[PDB]
């Protein structure tokens, strides 16, 4: 009966860094503070320094990270519509406009997110912006 | 996890394109169904998924004394759903318009062998009248163009009689027009409906009274989301 | 002097004037605006099996029909008023439609594809994609019909009060 | 032991009753079927035994020059099993009588949009006409009433709209109305049919040409002996 | 962006513009001429079963329906242009056909009574037994439809290519 507890053991469950054949060398290397080995560094997504020259208005445009994200930050000029998981599916949407920028979401609240979809919200000039991530 | 949609004259977008053909009988394009990024794929299967086509051409004449009959219309007229009465059709068959007066002419009677008609009104001299009858015979087929402006292939390239799209009660169950073959779009790619038959075809001619669109192509299809 | 006992799955049809519905006149070519707006009845539940007819009596102000090229769409919504893209049941035209027996002859009953089940506060909308030349929508003079309960034909529409864990699973409509 | 009978406008005996409603909108008790000593009991079953109900009302006008058209008749003038031409229908939507002439009248033209009609003979200035169009909108249902003059209950109480009876070909099987619920009379007891509408029902108008009963209510039922 | 492939059993219907039958205008007492000379397609074989509709849209040079007393027959033939006696599927009249609904409604559709198969040089012939009074025949204003590839009602025609063992057993008539 204790084999249930064995399979329930937590080394194989909720480990923060997902373990796939982690050499102890690599585990050691990821926590150094001397020089940038290939696991020294984090990973994230951005687009800067320059903003985007979006011109769509109707059909949603995608953006894709290499991760699951946990917090997002946006810096915009005027006006856009934003979402996660649209539109073929019955997904939601958010509208964002100036005076609300810089936008931000994700506490350590529990977002899991990979894909973002963008659309020029009407009621503005051709006025898109900039999209930033942290895990 | 699919559903049944219609792809039509305008439909799901305005990437869609309508255009004409040539008078040299030369099998050209007519309509471009380009798929958008909203969707993922589109599935058309003839023998399962119905289709409809009201094609309709243009001719032009001058009025004068005795011009009550519209002459040989250069188009194979049929009885709409077998019945010939203008009123009992599921939809009309030809309509004409006197432009100088700016007036419809609803019709008295029809000639189905000679493909002619005769009306209520005798327009005047130096006066312009235009007619839009349903196109009759012809041969069409579906083509598939990639996003690269270049063909992959066709979809059961057996021509269909152009007149069949009038033949049955288009709406009634069991009597719906279909075709053969099957096909699967991709995201930005395009299907293109192609045509050849002895005369031009028209759309969007402003002086037509019944609707902004003289003629249409509709197709019930299946969609992934 | 008995009257007898009843069931839960009452069988009906649906139209414009019922008091869980909103008509709304429409301009030329604004598809986003909703012509007809069903909301749930606040406590019951609606169910529409698939293979289910429609009889839209759509006309103008001046009594005549609209353009045959028009597109009627019936679409499921959120509990607020937004569309959903998915969960559409119908997208077809009016030139294929005929009004003088659209609720009599099943062979004239043009029908649905998907089933559908609506909860307490949910919304269904009708949308009308039109050209610019038309004369719009006069909902006083146009109407709609959907199902029938007196006959044995098409398929009547189901309505119920609440039956328990069937409801617990029906509430899994949530995204 | 059981049989099948019909309850009707006159029924198995003249203990039946019929009366009209008000001009403001309220459920009034229109027609009452009371049971005799001849029988022992009665039953009526929705979804098995059908029911027919032809309502019609009365309006009237005085004549003058140019009064070919008659205005909106305070009701929505529906079709008749979805049909438009009076000749083609299971019954008229509308009947007319010139009482000054003391004759029946026939109809020229109709307009369901504006709920108006237009007649053959322009009647004279001061001429008198009565008209019997169908009842418009309203709701209708049943009720039980005991020997004590007291209610006992309604029957599958979803009050049915009026127009639905006019919208079907009531004779045609399948399209025949079947209401719902059940009931069982007793000896000295009554059932009632009730109605709310913006117009006044009529029967037995002497000036009516087609028969002595402009409007009827009939029902297939089941009897013991 | 695939199209999807097919079966050999191409489910279709027939008509006149398909240039593997030739239409021929006829007199009013020419029973033996094929109005339709249905040559083998030179590359395919055709198959039909009992229960197959016919749409005999035979009209005159003014669009009038021909005489209902006319008889219509369709039969398998040799390769040299000569029938076979056997191989009959249909023998009836035009009066059993209601042109505004002959190809629309079920009960106004008459159907075959046998099997049928046709090779690449075989011939089928439709024959039209007219009395003299009629105005012969015209094809330019007329057509036909055998089978129905559009409805839940009726059936369709199976045109096929060469499929080895099946084709061997087929040529083994």
């Amino acid at each position: 009966e204790r084999l249930g507890r064995l399979v329930d053991v937590l080394e194989t469950k909720e480990f923060g860094d997902t373990t796939v054949e982690r050499s102890v060398t690599q585990n050691i290397d990821r926590t150094r503070t001397d020089s940038p080995n290939n696991e020294n560094q984090p990973i994230y997504f951005s687009t800067g320094p320059e903003a985007i020259a979006v011109e769509n208005t109707e059909e949603w445009e995608r953006l894709d990270f290499g991760i699951v994200a946990e917090t997002v930050n946006i810096r915009t000029t005027d006006d856009i519509d934003i979402a996660f998981a649209d539109p073929n599916k019955n997904g939601p949407v958010i509208r964002v406009r100036e005076g609300e920028s810089p936008f931000t979401i994700g506490g350590d609240a529990g977002i899991e997110s990979a894909f973002i979809w963008l659309r020029q919200a009407e009621t503005a000039s051709n006025t898109p912006g900039i999209q930033i991530i942290a895990f | 996890y699919t559903i049944s949609h219609t792809g039509g004259t305008l439909g799901s977008s305005k990437v869609t394109t309508a255009a004409n053909q040539t008078s040299p009988q030369r099998e050209t394009a007519i309509i471009g169904f380009e798929c958008p990024r909203k969707f993922a794929e589109i599935e058309y299967v003839g023998q399962r998924d119905s289709t409809r086509f009201i094609p309709r051409t243009t001719e032009s004449i001058t009025g004068t004394a005795g011009d009550d009959t519209v002459v040989s219309l250069t188009a194979n007229i049929q009885p709409v759903a077998g019945e010939t009465a203008i009123e009992d059709q599921d939809y009309p068959v030809a309509v004409a318009y006197n432009v100088t007066q700016g007036v419809q002419v609803d019709i008295d009677a029809v000639d189905y062998a000679a493909d002619e008609v005769t009306l209520a009104d005798n327009p005047a001299d130096g006066d312009t009248v235009k007619v839009w009858p349903i196109m009759g015979d012809g041969d069409v087929q579906f083509r598939l163009v990639n996003q690269f402006g270049q063909e992959e292939g066709r979809v059961y390239p057996w021509a269909t009689p152009l007149y069949r799209w009038h033949d049955f009660p288009q709406l009634k169950r069991g009597r719906e027009i279909n075709l053969h073959g099957s096909v699967t779009w991709e995201e930005n790619e395009t299907v293109e409906v192609l045509l050849d038959a002895p005369q031009a075809i028209t759309w969007e001619d402003s002086d037509y009274p019944e609707g902004q669109y003289v003629s249409t192509f509709e197709q019930d299809v299946e969609i992934t989301l | 002097g008995n009257i007898g006992n009843l069931s839960a799955e009452k069988q009906i049809s649906v139209y414009d004037g019922q008091p869980f519905v909103d008509e709304q006149d429409v301009p030329a070519d604004d598809p986003n605006t909703p012509a007809l707006t069903i909301e749930g009845p606040d406590g019951y539940v609606i169910a529409v099996d698939a293979g289910t007819p429609i009889a839209p009596e759509f006309r103008d102000s001046n009594g005549n029909k609209l353009d045959p090229s028009t597109r009627v769409i019936v679409q499921k919504c959120d509990r607020q008023g937004n569309p959903l893209g998915d969960g559409i049941v119908f997208n077809d035209t009016l030139g294929r439609f005929d009004y003088e027996q659209m609720r009599t002859d099943p062979d004239f009953m043009r029908k649905t594809a998907k089933s559908l089940m609506i909860d307490e506060r949910e919304i269904v909308k009708v949308f009308v994609d039109i050209p610019a030349g038309a004369n719009g929508y006069d909902a006083d003079k146009s109407r709609l019909t959907l199902g029938d309960d007196t006959s044995d034909f098409g398929k009547a529409v189901e309505i119920v009060d609440h039956d328990e864990l069937s409801d617990a699973e029906t509430r899994a409509v949530k995204a």
